[PDB]
């Protein structure tokens, strides 16, 4: 499904991403927007046999297993399909595990480029959550 | 299938370094982030820190200064180093996956400068062998040994009912443990009752008739 | 500062078949980043609920969690015989991760007065210059109990060490041993030694004592 901006922020809040390890809710809303336009079914293949899945475009070479990616590490111990659900539970859990690494949200290149160091609070600005 | 197991010196001296190893089996150590968690005496848990799947680290601020966590990708193990320990670092140490879905059995690390010491075994009997009720309880005080543990039995095992052997407590740097055994009055002193104590670390075993 | 997690009640006594609710409050909001662990005696902790209310595949359905922000609850729908032990909450919202002090689930049973026995120092210990007076208080329930030592009618606190057993697997009662240690010289300077136990099973304390002047 394709979330509404505010609808997604409310969900992300319910799922505890707001202020998770020092990252305000805006950061996550902004990241989702630029990564998949709030689309849970979004996918994108890469040069290697890996694919980015879900609202947060999580890679299948290091984070999830789709049973067909060379050098899969499945760090999130989850089937990549779980990241395409209308239920964001799984994508959030994995995102939290990713951001829990030393380099934090810098894992999402799209975040650094268009969200990192910006007034991200703008993304939840206006929402009645 | 993934399983963890801690190993390392069970005894560390004050000011020295505590070192533990966690062996990851069933999977690669690079297949997850890992942590060290310790449990102090009063059910007080402390998350010491964790090492990511990338090798980067996060240390509990209270320990940031004495702690070091590393990993070895060839042996599939990660380690814990904790400097300048003091008696307060005595605790049960556990290694676990960052997710908390897998845990090692845990291992106790005791910080003390005490040297191995055989225990003194004392018989506990009523004042002037005075029997009262229908039953009587006798005891055995196992005092001043190091390190743990000791094994205590009554009549080489032939007396197993009505026994209460208590957890050892630290007394003046050494351990002290007691054990009570209750029997019918028709049993004692008619029949001999003996306390058997073995302390492996000091190669000792002593029998004390009550 | 670091996030503080307060669990209540400290201990909870129930009968298998009943339902219970365990509480965990955070000093600061942590959204849904609160996890529940179970730890049975002689066993390592086991994760039961993750992110406040998500279920772990493989954990019995009777376990469930709720709440958000600073108020969380762990529920056990009909506690089972193998469910007794410690329960801790833990937050992963901010570094460092911190644990609550834990709630202890113990088995409920009928009250039982302790069986108290007192023992004087053995001749062997006295010869070595020491003097330990031991008192056993066995098979009582509930767990709360107060033990007071008295020498020649004066309460004595220094030199006292206690040890408590875990809830008895045979009859769900508790037991403890209290030991008063003195030097041979101190011991021989006094006469009456008393182990007094105050327990819910009686308004008047259970007194076990002996005099040196005799025996």
């Amino acid at each position: 499904k394709v979330f509404g901006r505010c609808e997604l922020a409310a969900a992300m809040k319910r799922h505890g991403l707001d202020n998770y390890r020092g990252y305000s809710l805006g950061n996550w809303v902004c990241a989702a927007k630029f990564e998949s336009n709030f689309n849970t079914q979004a996918t994108n293949r890469n040069t290697d046999g890996s694919t980015d899945y879900g609202i947060l475009q999580i890679n299948s070479r290091w984070w999830c297993n789709d049973g067909r990616t060379p050098g899969s590490r499945n760090l999130c111990n989850i089937p990549c399909s779980a990241l395409l659900s209308s239920d964001i539970t799984a994508s959030v859990n994995c995102a939290k595990k990713i951001v829990s690494d030393g380099n934090g949200m810098n894992a999402w290149v799209a975040w650094r480029n268009r969200c990192k160091g910006t007034d991200v609070q703008a993304w939840i600005r206006g929402c009645r959550l | 299938e993934v399983q963890l197991q801690e190993s390392g010196p069970s005894l560390v001296k004050p000011s020295q370094t505590l070192s533990l190893t966690c062996s990851v089996t069933g999977d690669s150590v690079t297949s997850d982030a890992w942590s060290w968690i310790r449990k102090f005496p009063g059910n007080k848990l402390e998350y010491m820190g964790y090492i990511s799947y990338s090798g980067s680290t996060y240390y509990h601020p209270s320990l940031k200064s004495r702690i070091s966590i590393t990993r070895d990708t060839s042996k599939n193990q990660y380690y814990l180093q904790l400097n300048s320990v003091t008696t307060e670092d005595t605790a049960t140490y556990y290694c676990a996956s960052w997710g908390g879905d897998v845990w090692g059995a845990g291992t106790t690390v005791t910080v003390s400068s005490a040297k191995t010491t055989a225990p003194s075994v004392y018989p506990l009997a009523p004042v002037c062998g005075d029997t009262t009720g229908s039953s009587v309880t006798l005891g055995c005080l196992v005092k001043g040994y190091f390190p743990e543990p000791v094994t205590l039995t009554w009549n080489s095992g032939s007396l197993s009912s009505g026994v209460h052997t208590f957890p050892a407590v630290l007394q003046s740097d050494l351990y002290t443990l007691s054990s009570s055994v209750t029997v019918t009055s028709s049993t004692w002193p008619s029949q001999s009752i003996t306390c058997n104590v073995a302390h492996p670390a000091s190669s000792t075993k002593v029998d004390k008739k009550i | 500062m670091d996030i503080v997690l307060t669990q209540s009640p400290a201990t909870l006594s129930v009968t298998p078949g009943d339902s219970v609710s365990l509480s965990c409050r955070a000093s600061q909001s942590i959204s849904n980043n609160l996890h529940w662990y179970q730890q049975k005696s002689h066993e390592s902790p086991r994760l039961l609920i993750k992110y406040a209310s998500q279920s772990i595949s493989g954990i019995p359905s009777r376990f469930s969690g709720s709440g958000s922000g600073t108020d969380f609850t762990l529920s056990i729908n009909s506690v089972e015989t193998e469910d007794f032990g410690m329960y801790f909450c833990q937050q992963s919202n901010s570094w460092p991760y911190t644990f609550g002090g834990g709630t202890k689930l113990e088995i409920k049973r009928a009250d039982a007065a302790p069986t108290v026995s007192i023992f004087p120092p053995s001749s062997e210990q006295l010869t070595s210059g020491g003097a330990s007076v031991v008192c056993f208080l066995n098979n009582f329930y509930p767990k709360d109990i107060n033990v007071k030592w008295k020498i020649d009618g004066s309460e004595r606190q220094n030199g006292v060490l206690n040890s408590w057993t875990d809830q008895d697997s045979k009859d769900s009662t508790y037991s403890m041993s209290s030991t008063l240690t003195l030097t041979k010289d101190e011991y021989e300077r006094h006469n009456s030694y008393t182990c007094e136990a105050t327990h819910k099973t009686s308004t008047s304390p259970i007194v076990k004592s002996f005099n040196r002047n005799e025996c």
